[PDB]
């Protein structure tokens, strides 16, 4: 005598508690929380394929790797209803730390092109340690591609996922500087 | 030779401008003192000092 | 004395090459950014070593 199990479109970014749906940009390991209503009220969840994406009993997804998948939620009374996400424009993947050349070897040449691809999966999702895989950590500094003048100069601009703080001027040599690549 | 003294110059100058320095960033993406001269600023430092050497030397072999 | 300024002008150039030797202007986020200048401690210890470099120039010319 329940309802039609159904799973909330708008979802809960974790990292900056943001309800609307899933951001068009991921930042690898962001989470955020489906809302399943309707069945008798309990629920399982379940991701069809673990590599692209994760879901704890709670109902907290967390995003693995760039691509499409199916989160099934499960009530108690035997229903099932498919909450599909749509691969993203482009992610954030967070690699080993690296001189700037090092960076682009790392990345395939994928840094960041400008600062705003950075800052905006910032806007979508917040200071990445607000999640689970960079919960401890303190500072994510990212290079930037250089330009022109930065590439005569020997140097390049950096962001950081978790406090922001854009600077430009720096070494390309700098340890701390992680090589974050955009697939 | 006098190219010396001038590239000790131009670059004790160069560093006494914050902008012409490289930054590194310490474990908690803070900038801080590197020790580098950009290199678009080290290399137009050498054109200037081999240019003075150029310029002291054949000048006083002027007799 | 071309000894001692030549000298001082090394000196400068080798300890600003470790950014220890530098005064930092560290602004709200924490970022210590390079102000031009160095720690009174090098300047002064520098000033005496180019002084020697002067001396012991015009000493060398003396003895001759």
């Amino acid at each position: 005598f329940f309802d039609e199990l159904k799973i909330d479109n708008k979802v809960d970014i974790i990292g900056n508690n943001v309800r609307g749906e899933l951001p068009n940009i991921w930042l690898q390991y962001g989470q955020f929380k489906l809302k399943a209503s309707g069945g008798d009220g309990t629920y399982s969840w379940y991701s069809e394929n673990t590599s692209i994406a994760t879901v704890d009993a709670s109902g907290k997804v967390t995003l693995n790797g760039k691509g499409s998948v199916v989160i099934k939620a499960t009530s108690g009374d035997k229903q099932t209803v498919s909450y599909t996400i749509k691969a993203p424009s482009y992610m954030i993947k967070v690699d080993k730390q690296a001189y700037y050349a090092d960076a682009m070897s790392i990345c395939k040449n994928l840094l960041p092109s400008t600062q705003t691809v950075l800052s905006d999966i910032y806007d979508s999702w917040g200071a990445a340690n607000k999640y689970s895989h960079y919960s401890s950590m303190n500072s994510i500094t990212a290079w930037i591609k250089q330009t022109s003048s930065e590439q005569r100069s020997g140097v390049s601009s950096t962001y950081n996922l978790i406090t922001q703080n854009p600077l430009p001027g720096v070494n390309v040599n700098t340890p701390n500087v992680y090589a974050v690549c955009v697939e | 030779a006098t190219e010396t003294a001038t590239r000790d110059q131009l670059t004790k100058e160069a560093f006494q401008n914050p902008d012409n320095q490289k930054v590194n960033i310490d474990e908690l993406g803070n900038a801080i003192p590197s020790g580098v001269l950009k290199d678009d600023v080290v290399a137009n430092i050498e054109e200037q000092a081999k240019a003075a050497g150029e310029e002291a030397k054949q000048q006083a072999i002027e007799n």
